[PDB]
């Protein structure tokens, strides 16, 4: 049972890697997007 | 008596680890779903960045 | 709710590429394929709510094809996985296979080897259990195990290589199964219960190949390298089987099988391989 | 009698090694779970930040639109009992950690979906400006 | 499939910063570096694990130039995975070091431990492996993750003891004890014996016997006592006997064998110096 | 703190759709429904802080309705779950049911089947324990078990099918309960013995001693742990007493079994039904 548990957690490490990378990537893109909407508002005024 | 106690402890720990295996299955399933949704999130964030940039250029 | 048939008809009308003079005035056809895919996904969702799971799968397949035509391959791979889930839940294992194969091809193209390996293993399971296409199941478990080995997921690789070696041994490819068990042993050394089983199964494959010397070497290797195999019932059983094979006594082998079964139940795989070994002894007696 | 005692010795030796086995998994599994639970913490921080940034985006987009053998048996059992105590404790700790992470993952999923929806909404709104 | 070489050539063409008069008319170069990074990531995905790693390194460098350091750190981790799977341990080290630097400036301990493992097992750069396990253990200690910190400090103390830094290894074992407990007591005492400080070994024995009842009645305690006694008598044969007796019941791993051999050699050297 | 009543009045004023000529000049009404929902959620949070849990639930229901009108169904489903939690904690089981039903409908429409199954099970628990609407509880446990079966979550599916079979047997649907126990057996060591026993008991309550004997033989052949179990011997003794028509011997075997392994309320009810069927056949023969 322990053996299987290790195996499953090794597998889940992989999911965690991708999730962390994607959410982190997304945050930086959202920050840039907000910057763009800020400059857009600055011009539209 | 010591060996019977040991057997009882091992049986209990087998039960706990069996419960854990069921829980880690639920955890792996949750993680597969979250990976899919985090991929969606990354795509949407890039799309939002690009759209905002296009509006920035439009207003300029 | 919208009618899914009308949604699919609208998807089909939008998914026609711009031909001729219209191609000079129409923007990228990508947006038309995206909207057709969205209409197909809406139809698929409605069919899924109706439990018309095969029609939902077919609608997701159409959506994924339109997503591919749009250039949105990551979406197509996800939609192929949704098609697969619908077909599997609908008992249409053939379309489930085709859906997973397209999804795996996309995932491998996106370098998502691990993801493809998860689905390649599930593909192997469908080939093994539902379609009984054992050859392709073997190929699926081998390739998934390799992709997991590249990802340093020793554990998933071992799960796949176990399935591969078991099926190869049941298909009579005893030497190749023994080689995969040697890989499983090496990947498991220094990490033990599965290991004993691996040593036993390796030896059994070698006996089924009528190579008792390799079985004896495997026994000696295991006894020297893993002390738990040295004192195990599996080692003693493998020894007793090697001895019975060298003596050509198919009855003594059957006795040792019964003795082992009384303490540690022989699963169906071991029974099949042990019967093959017995038959090889009896054939040498008859010859 | 001698043969049976020898068999008992072999059984307890094998059992001890396998007790120490169930241990390496538990310590590695807990280590990996600690690593992944912590990889979840970085995810959680980024999701919180994106929630704040989406609030800002909502308001900006809105404005844009407006604009000997006996002794060994005993000793092996000694060793097996001690290890068994840690296998039990590790199993309990692992169960607790999985419970906590399961609730955290549920919340991560919900927050990720909500953010995704908000982003699609603002992207569609920006498309029309 | 696109050709990865053509993708990399396009990435290289886009990743040229805007120089001169063009800098007055070009917007932020960040978007050009992002698009170059995306092209490099596509090439890496198509790749030939070492070439994939190199393409991810180029992508991460462009991501750094864009200001997207968190993305660069993730891409450095993907480069690392490709190089490690390709058997190029040097570029795996360099990738992990860049990723760790990004993560710490903003996880780094996880990767610093894996870096220590690469330094230990593939490159045999034991000094840097020690530094990696120590710093990872410290980062986990600040995070209150006692189990991971202890795993790192075990690796650090073991390598320090094998490198002859017996006193520092004993100090790390004292930290591990304060924070396996029987094993830690034994190893602490063994380091002290290898430092020819039998009095500190006897103190460690007494400490362990008083503070942990499970160590008091253990074989590890009796063995450490017998080794202290043999060291004080200067009897390297009695030490070898006690080592064989211990090994018959509880197999000595390679680390204990190395340290015990060092202790024996110190006894034999004192015997020779007295004749 | 803002007054929640004034917040709800502002939500109601904003949540009026743009009618007539104003619809040509007003942008999408979605933003108005979003802001009305936010005002309702603020009111609900204030009521929750006051422990006025039913009013918090009602405010979340209004918020979820506005979120639905905005097109934000995933948010509406979450808000319906918050309404449910408020009503359940407030002892208003009816509005808790209605909230869960709306949440489940949203989750199933979004393909979140597993999530909907969790809440469909909780709905079954409310129907069973608080409202005693056993028929709908049965339907809830069955459908949740099916959704978990599609999700390959054998353990949760089995938990639901156990609840379904137990309630079906207590409602006198003994054949259908036996069929669900056959599914639980096939999908499934300690619980397995219990499943065999309960299947046989349902069959005895249906006056089909032959099917009970077949279930006993099946279990004895397929699971060695059931073969030597007390549950197998007890089921055999009950089959024997039923075939002899001896309701006293059945009561003795029930007492013997109860002395070693306590009969829960379910088993007592089913065993009493079996006894009554024997006594009725005895009376019909005199």
């Amino acid at each position: 049972l322990f053996n299987d548990m290790e195996e499953l957690v090794i597998e889940q490490q992989e999911n965690v890697d991708v999730i962390d990378k994607n959410v982190e990537d997304a945050q930086l893109d959202v920050e840039q997007g907000v910057g763009h909407t800020d400059k857009a508002v600055k011009s539209a005024r | 008596s010591r060996t019977a106690e040991l057997q009882a402890e091992i049986d209990d720990t087998v039960g706990i680890m069996r419960d854990n295996i069921n829980k880690v299955a639920e955890r792996g399933e949750r993680l597969t779903s979250i990976e899919d949704k985090a991929d969606n999130l990354a795509v949407s964030a890039q799309g939002f960045k690009r759209g905002a940039n296009r509006v920035r250029k439009a207003m300029w | 709710m919208s009618d899914p048939v009308e949604l699919l008809k609208r998807a089909e009308k939008k998914g026609v590429p711009s031909s001729g003079f219209m191609k000079l005035f129409s923007g990228s056809d990508s947006y038309k394929f995206e909207e057709a895919a969205d209409l197909c996904v809406q139809a698929a969702t409605i069919y899924r709510l109706r439990k018309e799971l095969n029609l939902a799968g077919d609608s997701f397949l159409k959506a994924a094809d339109y997503q591919k035509k749009a250039g949105n391959e990551d979406e197509a791979g996800n939609t192929y996985v949704e098609a697969y889930k619908c077909f599997k839940s609908g008992g249409n294992s053939v379309n489930a296979v085709d859906s997973l194969e397209n999804a795996i091809q996309i995932f491998t193209h996106r370098g998502q080897f691990r993801r493809g390996a998860n689905f390649k293993f599930e593909l192997g399971e469908i080939l093994e259990n539902d379609l009984h296409d054992y050859a392709k199941a073997i190929d699926c478990y081998e390739l998934a195990g390799e992709w997991y080995a590249q990802d340093q997921s020793v554990a998933l690789s071992n799960k796949c290589f176990i399935k591969c070696a078991d099926l190869k041994a049941l298909d009579g490819q005893y030497i190749e199964a023994s080689d995969i068990y040697s890989k499983l042993i090496k990947s498991s050394m220094g990490n033990q219960w599965s290991l004993k089983d691996y040593f036993l199964k390796k030896g059994l494959c070698q006996l089924a190949a009528t190579d008792a010397v390799a079985a004896a070497r495997t026994l000696q290797e295991g006894q020297s390298e893993d002390p738990n195999f040295a004192d195990s019932r599996e080692s003693n059983f493998l020894k007793s089987l090697i001895d019975a094979v060298n003596e050509g006594d198919s009855e003594q082998l059957s006795e040792h099988c019964k003795e082992f079964d009384n303490f540690m139940r022989l699963d169906k795989w071991k029974i099949t391989i042990l019967n093959k070994i017995k038959e090889s002894i009896q054939q040498q007696e008859d010859d | 009698i001698k043969f049976t005692k020898q068999s008992s010795v072999a059984s307890t030796r094998n059992t001890l090694k396998m007790a120490q086995d169930a241990e390496r998994a538990g310590m590695n599994t807990l280590g990996m779970l600690g690593h992944q639970s912590e990889q979840l913490n970085n995810v959680e921080g980024n999701l919180d930040l994106m929630k704040v940034q989406n609030k800002v985006a909502d308001e900006k987009v809105a404005e844009l639109k407006k604009l000997e053998m006996e002794l060994e048996i005993d000793r092996n059992l000694d060793q097996i009992q001690q290890v068994s105590n840690r296998l039990k404790k590790m199993a309990l700790t692992t169960g607790k950690e999985l419970d906590s992470q399961q609730k955290r993952l549920n919340n991560i999923e919900e927050s990720t979906d909500d953010l995704d929806i908000n982003l699609h909404m603002n992207t569609n709104r920006l498309a029309g400006i």
